[PDB]
């Protein structure tokens, strides 16, 4: 019972389907293939994130089918002796066909297939030239069918990648709401949950993880039931009472505990320190307050309005404005409150000496905040990279231009632009490039004026929210007192 | 019996400078 | 049954080539004696993978009752010092022993390596052990590579491996060939047209039309597992016999599939339109008549005897819809695309860089007809003079890669080199000359006609209030660019969607479609914070590019 | 150790770490501390090399993989996280990061009285004056 | 130009012996404002590798003697680009500038260029090139 299933896994479905036709149809109904003359695929590439759940397909797979399974870790077939990293490949390949009609599978085939032209080492070459004859040529394969998984499939050769050795290329890649959803409801049939528990605010809330991301929430949650009761009962190591041991009921207060704790593991580098700002931190320019948390909440909890009238929302924002006015103060604010994923960048961070690393750099962030969508982007001081295309003759050979042009072309060109949200955040608004203040690349810009009266009293009564005061003190003299006054002051 | 050693040394890089015109 | 001659398709003079070498050196010696000649010592094939060469091997084995020997290349080696030269003589000693045989030599790429910049000793040994032998009657060996260029050239010469027979890609009348050939032992039922779907396969080479008849066949068994409730527990006996592949299937098939060589660069699907690209109406037209006519019939220009421009530049204004025409033509084109941004391909490495131009402009020239839109041309080919800052050289080492692949262009693959440019002044003025780009749109700020049909395209799809007159927010809109229309258009929504959060929150309130369209007045209050996205001075910087 | 396994032999590095675990698994419920992980845990994609990209697709493999593990903990210690091949970096694989940081002024204090347990001390020494005094030092 | 060390100059040095060996020879170098770069423009650099290739350019093309008769043909679009060292007499000494085409040059030119054409009879194309003044052979 405890052997995965077809039922322990979710959030992707149609891979699914895809998987069980190629792997059981031609041997549950073979009658139904010889009808048609045309013979089925018999080779199926799996690509995604790293943990999405493809070594969790393969072991459903060979739990599931009743036919012979042979596994094939990357790196072990190779040896030290010359001649014995084929003749492993072939005893492999030549247990699997001799056997019975059988699924091969080979884990990180990454490892084991280069691009065989920037490789040098010719052992690689051969193993590589072992395995394209050996999965197809003469008497290419009579009832073996290859699977493989990979992170990254363009490191693969491409010989490989034609029909007759993998066929279709499955993409297990990130799921949606429901499949979040789909994967809490499996993760968590076993465990003893209090009735509180609702686990869809669980799958709303948690935004960007994939599959073993919910599995460690779980976990985490667990963790700090056990950590609520280990307290009553300790080193009893003997036994421990039957009162304790049932009745732990992990809170629905514990999965918010953990929830908070974690992150998405794609984003488990670019995390950034937890600075918490709450939103009565922020005294005065509550229109923009209430324009930005409209402009950031719509998209990620009403999709269905924006499908009905079927057009795209508003994803950018530029904040300008005399210094101390509070725009760092309003993103740190949107990075504490907002349940969208937060990437704080600096101005000139993205840099770096070698040649085209900083585009590079470029392309990563933004690779990243596309995974983890719905999230926020903060470009603090964007006048930093973002400068006016001028050329820049007498420069590193203007490599801002090129910074420039990748961020254009990252901001909006060939992307699916899912959900990034860009805010920008410059006190010299003439320096920045006319081509990113447009539509569809920074849609609103909003100035951050000069605080008026009720404005510098508002910020007075934030300012003093968890200070001890006088009882007979009236901020309003100070407000009405400072006039050119901003918030730092 | 003969035996298949591998060995990788090294490549080139490129820098990037920045310069001042007077 | 085994692979007959007849199997093969798509190359007439290659197969006959190899035929006449094969087998009349085989099946009639004493004329050839005859005659005066020999038969040469050996053979090579090459080309991209998936192209016939292995089928070519297995059909010349079953043709001829010659006796065969295969000796796949890392099938040579060993763990015992030496004992794979002597497995190598061992096989052309069996091969010649044993009667007037043919001896097929598969991937010899993996033990024919250029004997310089080499490190192991043993794969030195066996070279030489093969070059030797075979440099020493009545038998002929084949040898197979995918890539031709990495072999010992001591091979490609005379006396040895001295017949090369370039297996390349089929055109349309090989393609509609080689679906013939495989949807012969197949129910196709009584509606299909082999004819077009050949002339509307492009890049496909060999083994990805059968990867096309497959997954056709697969979409119509889908079709056929749950709509008659198929019983899984036995098999159904009338429906079996009621399989026939039907022409949506082969179309739903070709609409997944993509050639194997661009299936690295395989972009993402977005859907455009030609109607949902408003305005513009002449450019679009005179795009699609030039990209349309070297593929649908070049008789004309053979006739004509001149050859067709290959490029073509667009720049303008940011925000006027030249990534939005490039994406609809990767959309609504039926030729192949790939897709590059600015500083993609550049990278740390010296050399690198250029490896990647040749190596995308190698996939673009193999997968032909195809068009390579390079967006953002102020990164990869700036000014050459005006890079006065000395990165170490790239900058112009990469222009000038990108000129040698531009420039060194035959007319044949016809290969379409789209620029698109916010900043026509960065551009190096060698590219824009004739021979590369010749022909340079220049898409202007909408018109009042131009805006109205604009946002006629943009809200299409958005159900609105019928008594509304877009005419109205046409007029007194002057600068604006189809940017700013979208940033009205997604105002007017953020307000209805409001008012609908609103109402339904009031409506829950009270109960423990109040908005189905956008009514005028959310218009009217979307109006009241829209600016013009670009200033005067960047139309007249354009204004003087045009004029000069 | 972390460059224990390296081996001049190609296809070798990878049978040390296999041979490692199956030493660790075959005897007891038991654990691995790997020290200095950054240098036989790249990113695969700015190395260069085929060995060190084959060794972390054999960690990789061992750490998760068909038949993963069974009453086995993995335990490393890390100068610089950030250069670490993020498949590493999830769960299954490496559940949680510790954070082992400067400590304060009790941690300081702490570390002061652990380390004074041996010394033959004179009476007029007092050891909070030297907790506060003493600000970045890492113990 | 490759990124593994040596190699490059390898590779103009086998190009420049089958040059020799197959004597009589043209070979012709496209686009020289990429190999014979200006020698040390500036400190920054990818590692002195353009000043290792016109070296290697330097001494492959001093030893020509009368023998072998090769030929070197160049082609730039800018000459201002190309090495004062190899332009040198006597290294490299011709220096044929081939200007745009006049009226009866472009009427040449068009002539030849519509040699395969099956114009209108009724067709003369001396008012194009009367009109068409500052045209290029490309235009
Ligand atoms: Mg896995
Ligand atoms: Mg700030
Ligand atoms: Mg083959
Ligand atoms: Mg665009």
């Amino acid at each position: 019972m405890n052997e995965v299933g077809y039922d322990d896994i979710g959030g992707c479905r149609k891979q699914m389907a895809q998987i069980r036709e190629m792997v059981e149809l031609p041997l549950r109904h073979p009658q139904l293939f010889k009808a048609i003359g045309i013979k089925p695929p018999r080779g199926v590439l799996m690509y995604g994130p790293p943990g999405t759940g493809k070594t969790l397909m393969a072991r459903a797979v060979a739990n599931e089918t009743g036919a012979f399974f042979f596994l094939i870790n990357g790196p072990e077939v190779m040896s030290k002796m010359a001649g014995e990293s084929e003749s492993n490949l072939r005893k492999a390949f030549e247990e699997a066909e001799k056997n019975a009609p059988a699924i091969i599978f080979i884990d990180e085939i990454d490892s084991i297939a280069p691009k065989r032209d920037k490789t040098n080492g010719e052992v690689e070459r051969r193993v590589v030239s072992q395995l394209l004859t050996l999965m197809d040529g003469m008497k290419a394969r009579s009832n073996v069918v290859v699977i493989a998984a990979t992170n990254r499939p363009n490191s693969i050769d491409p010989a490989l990648r034609r029909f007759g050795r993998f066929d279709r290329e499955v993409d297990i890649g990130i799921p949606d709401a429901t499949g979040r959803l789909e994967v809490l409801r499996i993760h968590t049939k076993n465990m003893k949950l209090a009735d509180d528990v609702d686990l869809e605010a669980l799958a709303a809330e948690t935004h960007g993880y994939v599959g073993a991301d919910i599995a460690s929430l779980c976990s985490e949650a667990a963790m700090q039931q056990i950590r609520e009761k280990m307290d009553l009962i300790d080193l009893d190591e003997d036994e421990i009472d039957a009162e304790v041991l049932d009745s732990l009921g992990v809170t629905m207060d514990n999965f918010r505990f953990a929830l908070g704790n974690s992150n998405p593991s794609a984003l488990r580098e670019t995390v950034v320190e937890s600075v918490n700002v709450t939103w009565d931190d922020v005294g005065g320019l509550d229109e923009i307050k209430e324009e930005l948390k409209e402009t950031v909440e719509y998209p990620v909890l009403h999709p269905d309005q924006y499908t009905k009238f079927g057009l795209s929302p508003s994803k950018g924002v530029l904040f300008y404005g005399p210094p101390g006015t509070g725009k760092t103060l309003l993103a740190k604010a949107v990075a504490t409150e907002v349940s969208a994923n937060f990437i704080s960048v600096k101005g000139p961070e993205l840099l770096s000496m070698w040649y085209g690393e900083s585009e590079s750099n470029i392309r990563d962030i933004f690779d990243k905040a596309r995974a983890a969508a719905p999230t926020v982007v903060f470009l603090d001081e964007l006048d930093s990279i973002a400068k006016a295309r001028g050329g820049s003759l007498g420069d590193a050979g203007g490599a801002s231009d090129r910074v420039v042009n990748q961020l254009l072309t990252e901001m909006d060109g060939m992307n699916a632009k899912k959900n990034v949200f860009v805010i920008g955040a410059t006190n010299r608004p003439d320096q920045i490039d006319p081509a990113i203040l447009r539509p569809g690349r920074l849609d609103q810009l909003i100035y951050v004026p000069l605080p008026d009266e009720n404005a510098r009293l508002s910020i007075l009564n934030a300012q003093l929210r968890k200070t001890p005061l006088e009882p007979g003190l009236e901020l309003t003299a100070i407000a009405k007192a400072t006039q050119g006054f901003s918030g730092a002051d | 019996a003969a035996a298949a050693a591998a060995a990788a040394a090294a490549a080139a890089a490129v820098a990037v400078a920045v310069a001042v015109a007077a | 049954n085994e692979v007959g001659y007849d199997d093969i398709g798509g190359c007439r003079k290659q197969m006959a080539q190899i035929r006449e070498m094969v087998e009349l050196p085989l099946r009639h010696p004493q004329l050839f004696k005859a005659i005066g000649i020999k038969p040469p010592r050996g053979v090579l094939m090459y080309g991209p993978p998936g192209t016939g060469k292995t089928l070519m091997a297995r059909a010349v084995a079953n043709e001829t009752g010659a006796f065969f020997f295969l000796i796949n290349g890392p099938e040579v080696m060993s763990k015992m010092a030496g004992e794979s030269e002597s497995n190598l003589r061992k096989a052309f000693e069996e091969a010649e022993k044993n009667a007037p045989a043919i001896i097929f030599i598969d991937e010899i790429d993996s033990i024919a390596p250029k004997r310089d910049k080499t490190n192991g000793e043993v794969e030195r040994r066996v070279v030489s052990q093969l070059l030797t032998l075979m440099d020493g009657s009545n038998v002929v060996v084949i040898a197979a590579t995918n890539r031709p260029n990495s072999i010992d050239p001591a091979l490609r010469r005379f006396g040895r491996f001295d017949r090369e027979v370039d297996i390349g890609i089929p055109d349309a009348t090989g393609r509609l060939e080689v679906l013939r050939i495989h949807t012969k032992n197949m129910k196709l039922a009584d509606d299909v047209d082999l004819e077009a779907l050949a002339a509307e396969t492009h890049g496909y080479v060999g083994a990805d039309i059968a990867s096309l008849c497959s997954e056709a066949a697969m979409q119509q068994i889908r079709e056929k597992m749950d709509l008659i409730d198929l019983d899984e527990d036995e098999i159904d006996a009338e429906v079996l016999d009621s399989l026939g592949v039907t022409m949506d299937n082969f179309r739903f098939a070709l609409g997944n599939s993509n050639p194997s060589a661009l299936r690295e660069t395989v972009v993402e699907s977005v859907n455009v339109t030609w109607d949902d690209v408003g305005g513009l109406d002449e450019i679009k037209e005179e795009l699609k008549e030039t990209v349309e006519y070297p593929v649908l019939h070049p008789d004309q220009y053979t006739k004509f005897g001149l050859s067709p421009s290959k490029g073509v530049l667009f720049y303008g204004p940011p925000g006027t819809g030249k990534t939005l025409l490039a994406k609809a033509v990767a959309t609504e084109v039926s030729a192949n695309f790939i897709s590059v941004k600015g500083p993609e391909l550049l990278s740390m490495w010296y050399g690198e860089s250029e490896s990647n131009i040749r190596d995308i402009f190698d996939k673009a020239r193999a997968a032909a007809p195809t068009v390579v839109f390079l967006d953002e041309l102020d990164s990869i080919a700036k000014a050459r003079g005006g890079s006065l800052g000395d990165a170490g050289g790239a900058s112009d080492r990469v222009v000038n890669q990108l000129l040698t692949e531009m420039d060194g262009m035959n007319a044949k693959k016809n290969v379409f080199v789209i620029g698109a440019t916010n900043r026509p002044d960065q551009i190096d003025p060698a590219i824009l000359r004739p021979g590369r780009l010749d022909q340079l749109i220049y898409v202007p700020l909408p018109d009042e006609n131009a805006r109205l049909s604009i946002l006629n395209a943009q809200l299409r799809k958005t159900p609105l209030e019928p008594g509304l007159e877009l005419t109205a927010i046409a007029k007194a809109t002057q600068g604006f660019s189809g940017a700013d229309l979208l940033y009205i258009v997604q105002r007017a929504a953020k307000y209805a969607i409001k008012d609908s959060i609103e109402a339904h929150r009031q409506h829950e309130a009270e109960k423990e479609d109040p908005v189905p369209y956008i009514t005028k007045e959310h218009f009217a209050e979307a109006m009241k914070t829209a600016k013009r996205s670009v200033s005067d001075a960047e139309l007249r910087r354009y204004e003087a590019y045009s004029q000069q």
